[PDB]
RNA sequence: GCGCGCUACACUGACUGGCUCAGCGUGUCCUACGCCGGCAGGCGCGGGUAACCCGUUGAACCCCAUUCGUGAUGGGGAUCGGGGAUUGCAAUUAUUCCCCAUGAACGAGGAAUUCCCAGUAAGUGCGGGUCAUAAGCUUGCGUUGAUUAAGUCCCUGCCCUUUGUA
């Protein structure tokens, strides 16, 4: 079916990200975009911003797959 | 990243429905007579940040993009980019947009059909006009 | 000592079934730093038995037309996949791979005896090598196919597939196909 | 005081010049870690990890690579380094030490000392490749 | 100006071939067997092997 | 007497090796400084044409090879001696080109 | 510490940043508009591509000497995709390579060779080897 | 009427040189390479055929095998019989067709009707 | 007359070239300056010096 | 309406930038270097009848960053409008080549059917032949590099031996 994903964050999704993302077993642009109904670019930008704050660890960086994870 | 306060969901520019969701550089390719190359240079010449989404552009910015798209020559866009370089009638350099390109095409087709030039006759019959084999292929 | 990608140990890994104990290579004397060997393991018969199971996986990964000789990229797909595996489940990825191949292998197959057009099959046993072959083939086709036209990448799709396959989840393509093949053998007998 | 040997894979050739010194490791004037196909960096570190740095202590090797392709060059250079060391530990050390190196290198992978002889097979008329033939249409 | 070794060795080939074709069509009747050409910058010699030389002279 | 070089070029290997060896041993016995045979890359001329005149068959191809073997021998000897040593050595199926400086 | 001792990816970015900071590199009028080859579909994304290209050109000229406009056009060549026709190797733009070399000559980093090509100047070799120094220092 | 922002009345008086750049790249190259004898011979025939004609009635037909002649401001108004391989096709050269060839206005093959 | 007999230019093109043997202008081998038809070359290959090895 | 094929249907992917490796073999037409043009190309002056110069043949996939986000979309580039160059005496039924614009079918293909066992299949470029202009063709060369089999006469044919035949 047609997948109408959100280009920009809304308040109902943005507060949900800052609370819940921060603690998932595996961190990546794919699963975040799929679960929260986000666009690929915004979901990829969100993880970079969370790394700048310092809530999430970068496990390995690459072109194809960037893997993130919760700390402790 | 940040929540948009006044996200213009649909843009109404040059009698065209532009989707703000797509990034501005590729967003304006939806306009006929504008490709993925001419769009880029137009935005770069107006010194707008291409990173911005088409939905979050201010009134003055989109108005600048329209006025620089209409009259390219004034804003130092080179001669070799213009869609219409040497116009058969008046012989000037211009970039023709949606309605203009459709009007100019049907006019150019009419001009060729008027004089009974081979290309005109091949156009009027609904055949190929670049001299391909029309036997084996090009069905319907 | 020797560790896969210099960060995964090959001593803490354990084989379950004795049948495949000499047909899954990953052990002390087969411990390699990378999957990429460029050996002559398809030179004659029963030589690929001595191929590292990680190499067999990354070799069977570069399958479809556009990626036929693109090994250097399957090695990094498997590297990322192994990292994703470790992040999700916690324990050694090589154990998860072995568990996946142990579960995924069909034990009783069906062979064609009769004419073409009509279907008439005899249910027969499967050799330990053929069990390993089909297991790897099914895992890769499940990964590949699952991630073909959707956003999740091949790396996390292969990981997801091996997570499901290792703990015998019905969601795994490899488990569904094994189940069906054994059910068809059960239908014939 | 020095020895000079070649490692070969397909049409790739890597010549390693081994002399005495401070455990220097350079290929075409570049360190191993700075070689372009970084994905296979470990393949260059194979001979130095297997034997241990202590054996390389009193040896400077200078490798120069020509011909072949990227991975073929990687297999040429990693073969050349090991062949250079065993040649040096043959000529200016006891044979016992050379055997103590050789057995470990062979026991890991035979490719490190013995060259992979197979080459790109000749193409024949009637097809695109050496075996494959063009499509044969009946009616 | 001088031609390449490749073109030169080819040229000598055609010379041999054409000379043979001419000699065959001329001395067929006198059983022309074969020819041998030795080349020296002083002067190049052509040696005709035929059944009855008395006639070909 | 300065730097005469001798370029021996042939299609046969045996005749070329024989004649060049004779030139070398002929020069060596006279006590002349000689730089030995410099073997250049063998030039292989390839022609690949259809077997058939008409063009009806299974599309078979001939493969015609032509080999050119080139040897250089260099002498530091006088032109008078070089002329006679180059003169004596003649063979049908070798081309000799002598150059000075 | 030398250019060969450091990573060649980070080195270009460092040298590009230095060439930007100098603020005396004569950029053409058509940087905003023109492509970088016959076979590129779009203009380069980065606004400061001229500095990265200039940096790359200097690094190439450091690694081997006697490199003309033709050689530089051969360096920045790629795969021309011809739609339904199969893809062939296409060469870079000559003008961009010429203007880059002219612009670097402007800095007195590169000068013309008596043999015919262009070699890096001792001032250039200094600058390049210095940049390598701090790129190495940043680990 | 106008061609490339130039009305016909000053196309006529305009000389051979500055007419070159007004035309498209192909014709410009052709005029740069210069016309041979038969092209001039045709022009002479056409200007004579026009000169001898009445001022009201159209010039008498000039027949030709030259399909590869470029239309010039001189040739506007002329009656040209262009050879199609079999027969001659009569064309009145209008002002609007000042860029093309004669060959384009005389079709060689009959349009295909299927059965 | 004199200016229409062989008047058409033949500096280039398939008509300008011809086989050195049979004067045919089809399937012509013009590599290494052979300048000979493919049929004629196959006949004269042996005595030219071209040999069939592999 | 059929028969060889080439490009695709995308995220193991496109796009932009950076990094780093060939082999066969051809040049009286092969081309370095300098200048001008966005580009196709335009001028000027050199080397090579060739392990000598092009050339250390800085090739492409691939490798490492950037942007894109399942949307007939930044997949795909067919068809069409303008221009600007090179061959050639001559380019229209457009010879090739470049630039801007236009943005079709195509979401892996029914019955059916081809080719192939290791440096093989396949992906991927390069040279030769045609060649004034010139490769979606064939003929060669490297480059990255597999899955499955070490068997059978079931289908399609083949060889030998027995018989049977109008
Ligand atoms: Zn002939």
């Amino acid at each position: 079916d047609k997948l109408n994903n959100l280009v920009l964050f809304d308040k109902a999704t943005y507060d949900k990200l800052c609370k819940e993302v921060p603690n998932y077993k595996l961190i990546t642009p794919a699963v975040v975009s799929e679960r929260l109904k986000i666009r690929g670019s915004l979901a990829r930008a969100a993880l970079q911003e969370l790394l700048s704050k310092g809530l999430i660890k970068l496990v390995s960086k690459h072109r194809a797959q960037v893997i993130y994870t919760r700390n402790t | 990243l940040v929540i948009p306060e006044k996200f213009q969901h649909i843009l109404r520019v040059l009698n065209t429905n532009i989707d703000g969701r797509r990034k501005i550089a590729f967003a304006i390719t939806a306009i006929k007579g504008v490709g993925r190359r001419y769009a880029h240079v137009v935005l770069r010449k107006a010194d707008i940040d291409l990173t911005k989404r088409a939905g979050e552009l201010t009134e003055d910015e989109v108005e600048r993009v329209i006025t620089i798209m209409q009259n390219p020559r004034q804003y130092k866009i080179p001669d070799w980019f213009l869609n219409r370089q040497k116009d058969v009638k008046d012989g000037k350099y211009s970039q023709v947009l949606a309605n203009g390109l459709d009007n100019k095409l049907r006019e150019d087709l009419e001009r060729l059909k008027k004089i009974r030039a081979h290309r005109g006759l091949r156009h009027f019959w609904g055949l190929r006009v670049r001299g391909q084999h029309t036997k084996t292929t090009g069905r319907r | 000592d020797i560790k896969l990608f210099g960060k995964w140990s090959t001593d803490d890994v354990q084989i379950n079934d004795i049948s495949l104990q000499d047909y899954i290579a990953v052990k002390e004397k087969y411990a390699k730093y990378l999957p990429h060997s460029a050996g002559r393991y398809a030179a004659k018969r029963f030589r690929k038995a001595q191929c590292p199971i990680v190499e067999r996986l990354t070799n069977s990964m570069m399958m479809h037309g556009r990626n036929n000789g693109k090994k250097l990229m399957t090695v990094r797909i498997v590297k990322h996949a192994f990292e994703i595996i470790h992040l999700l489940t916690g324990e050694n990825p090589l154990q998860v791979l072995v568990n996946a191949i142990i579960n995924s292998g069909p034990r009783e197959d069906s062979t064609r005896i009769g004419r073409a057009g009509t279907v008439r099959r005899q249910a027969v046993d499967v050799s330990p090598l053929r069990r390993v072959n089909q297991a790897i083939w099914l895992l890769c086709t499940g990964a590949r196919e699952a991630a073909f036209r959707n956003i999740k990448t091949i790396a996390e799709c292969l990981a997801d597939e091996l997570i499901n396959a290792a703990k015998g989840s019905s969601n795994s393509y490899a488990i569904k196909k094994k189940d069906e093949l054994e059910r068809v053998a059960k239908s014939n007998r | 005081q020095s020895v000079q040997v070649f490692g070969r894979k397909k049409t790739a050739t890597a010549v390693a010049h081994c002399k005495r010194g401070n455990g220097l490791i350079k290929v075409n004037g570049r360190p191993l870690e700075m070689i372009e196909p970084r994905t296979l960096q470990y393949k260059l570190l194979e001979p130095v990890l297997l034997l241990g740095k202590e054996r390389f202590a009193g040896v400077d090797i200078r490798v120069r690579v020509k011909g072949g392709g990227h991975v073929a060059q990687i297999y040429a250079i990693r073969q050349s380094i090991s062949k250079a060391l065993v040649a040096y530990y043959q000529k200016y050390v006891d044979e016992a030490s050379k055997k103590e190196i050789k057995d470990i290198l062979i026991q890991y992978d035979r490719t490190l000392l013995v060259a992979d002889p197979r080459r790109c097979e000749s193409k024949k008329f009637g097809g695109p490749g050496a075996r494959a033939r063009y499509q044969k249409s009946y009616r | 100006v001088q031609i390449s070794k490749k073109r030169k060795f080819v040229a000598d080939g055609i010379f041999k071939a054409e000379l043979n074709e001419f000699l065959t069509r001329e001395l067929a009747e006198d059983g022309y067997s074969g020819v041998e050409v030795r080349v020296t910058p002083t002067r190049t010699e052509i040696i005709i092997l035929a059944t009855r030389t008395q006639n070909v002279l | 007497i300065h730097r005469i070089r001798i370029t021996l070029t042939s299609r046969n290997v045996k005749s070329l090796e024989k004649v060049c060896a004779d030139l070398i041993r002929g020069a060596k016995e006279k006590n002349l400084k000689v730089k030995g045979p410099v073997r250049m890359p063998t030039k292989t001329l390839r022609i690949t044409t259809r077997k058939t005149p008409c063009g009806e068959g299974s599309k078979t191809w001939d493969r015609f090879q032509m080999r050119i073997h080139k040897r250089l021998i260099d002498l530091h000897s006088p032109s008078e001696i070089v002329k006679q040593i180059t003169s004596i050595s003649i063979e049908p199926g070798v081309e000799v080109e002598v150059t000075i400086a | 510490v030398t250019v060969k001792d450091v990573n060649q990816q980070e080195f270009v970015r460092a040298l590009a940043a230095f060439l930007k900071k100098s603020g005396k590199l004569k950029v053409p009028e058509w940087v905003d508009t023109v492509k970088l080859a016959k076979h590129k579909e779009l203009a380069p994304y980065d606004e400061n591509w001229f500095y990265t290209r200039a940096a790359s050109t200097a690094r190439h000229l450091y690694l081997r000497g006697g490199a003309g406009v033709g050689s530089m056009t051969k360096i920045y060549g790629g795969r021309q995709r011809n739609g339904v026709m199969p893809s062939h190797f296409s060469r870079g733009s000559k003008s961009v390579a010429r203007r880059v070399l002219q612009a670097l000559e402007g800095l007195k980093m590169v000068e013309k060779d008596q043999d015919g090509g262009r070699k890096l100047t001792p001032q250039g070799q200094r600058d390049l080897d210095r940049i390598a120094g701090q790129v190495a220092a940043a680990n | 009427f106008t061609y490339r922002g130039v009305d016909l009345d000053q196309l006529l008086d305009m000389s051979y040189e500055q007419l070159m750049q007004l035309y498209s790249a192909r014709q410009r190259r052709r005029l740069n390479r210069g016309l041979r004898r038969k092209q001039h011979s045709l022009l002479k025939r056409l200007r004579k055929a026009k000169k001898e004609a009445p001022p009201m009635e159209k010039p008498e037909v000039v027949k030709t095998h030259l399909r590869d002649m470029i239309i010039l401001p001189e040739m506007v108004g002329s009656m040209v019989g262009v050879y199609n391989g079999k027969t001659f096709n009569q064309v009145e050269i209008k002002p609007e067709m000042i860029g093309h060839y004669l060959g384009e206005f005389s079709i060689t093959y009959k349009p295909v009707k299927h059965g | 007359h004199q200016q229409l007999y062989w008047s058409h230019p033949r500096k280039f093109g398939q008509g300008s070239r011809s086989c050195r043997v049979c004067s045919n202008r089809h399937g012509l081998i013009r590599k290494y300056g052979l300048n000979m038809c493919r049929q004629c070359f196959r006949q004269y290959a042996k005595d030219i010096g071209f040999i069939k090895l592999d």
